[PDB]
């Protein structure tokens, strides 16, 4: 990740996340964003109406980046030693 | 021989019922030409054409009528739409949720 922008992703994982699209993130819809204010019968607000809920994922976007982020910086230090136990500091020349 | 269609056009002939106003903002049941349904009203900003009575859907869910004695289009939404969770900690630990 690059510390200019506090956006805890990288720049391949920006892309990623742009490339293919969600179908109704957010799950914080409301009355005045359903029926109960005014919408063109939007197909969100029909599911609700009959029962159907989507739940959201326990883990969020930023807190799975974290882990990508902890387990990229351990290999250019450590190699794969981290993964058997304990870090070991090696130069990334001679771990190459 | 007595032939009549039901719920198709606007009616003409209907029983002898006496209405009882209109409340807003609360789920209740009402009956609109012989239509039963219930759930909340409060006001409607839609826009459609003539010769219509009911709202329907892409579920056959009514969720808009049009009222014969004001005439103009009220809305319909169910008393019941969010989900409810509730958490505990177990019989034996407690009883607060
Ligand atoms: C029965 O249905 C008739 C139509 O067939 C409705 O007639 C309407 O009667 C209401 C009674 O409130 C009239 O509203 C009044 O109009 C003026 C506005 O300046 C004023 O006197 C009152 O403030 C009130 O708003 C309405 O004009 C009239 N429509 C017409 C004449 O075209 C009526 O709603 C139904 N009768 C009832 C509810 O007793
Ligand atoms: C609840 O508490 C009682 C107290 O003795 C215990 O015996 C029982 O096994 C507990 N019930 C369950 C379902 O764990």
């Amino acid at each position: 990740p690059d510390p200019a922008k506090p956006s805890k992703r990288s720049f391949i994982e920006d892309l990623l996340y742009n490339k293919v699209t969600l179908a109704d993130p957010g799950f914080m819809k409301q009355y005045g964003d359903c029926l109960g204010g005014v919408n063109a019968r939007d197909l969100i607000c029909a599911q609700k109406f009959n029962g159907l809920t989507v739940l959201p994922p326990l883990l969020t976007d930023d807190m799975i980046a974290a882990y990508t982020s902890a387990l990229v910086s351990g290999t250019a230090l450590s190699g794969y030693t981290f993964g058997a136990g304990a870090a070991l500091q090696i130069p990334f020349a001679m771990q190459m | 021989v007595l032939s009549f269609q039901l719920l198709n056009a606007p009616a003409t002939v209907c029983g002898p019922k006496q209405s009882t106003d209109l409340v807003k903002n609360k789920c209740v049941n009402f009956n609109f030409n012989g239509l039963t349904g219930t759930g909340v009203l409060t006001d409607s900003v839609k826009k459609f054409q003539p010769f219509q009575q009911f709202g329907r859907d892409s579920s056959d869910f009514t969720d808009s009528v049009k009222d014969p004695k004001t005439l103009e289009i009220l809305d319909i939404t169910p008393c019941s739409y969010g989900g409810v969770s509730v958490i505990t900690p177990g019989t034996n630990t407690s009883d607060a949720v």
